[PDB]
């Protein structure tokens, strides 16, 4: 009876840990994507600055 | 920053008009400091030679 319960617990824990790992790291991925858009415009100022110089 | 650097552009655009007067100033200045004094110095020689 203990074994029958232990195996389902471990089986469900695989999915819970998997989904938690995804959710945990989901923030930094978007932070990278957002910075990707930002940096393009940060250095775009250099182009405009040089053009007036 | 496009508008900030434009301030430097309009300054240069005007500085050109300043230096245009500077040429004319420097020209008249050379007539009074070089051309006329040299013409006076040359007359002394023609007189003291006699």
């Amino acid at each position: 009876a203990q074994r029958d319960y232990e195996l389902k617990k471990a089986a469900y824990d695989i999915e819970v840990n998997t989904r938690r790992a995804q959710a945990d790291l989901a923030y930094q991925l978007q932070v990278a994507k957002t910075k990707q858009q930002i940096e393009e415009q940060r250095v775009q100022v250099q182009v405009v600055e040089r053009a007036q110089q | 920053r496009q508008e900030e650097i434009e301030i430097e552009v309009v300054q240069r655009k005007k500085q050109i008009a300043v230096e245009a007067q500077e040429i004319l100033r420097t020209d008249k200045e050379l007539i009074a400091t070089v051309r006329r004094p040299a013409e006076a110095e040359a007359h002394r020689i023609q007189q003291i030679a006699e």
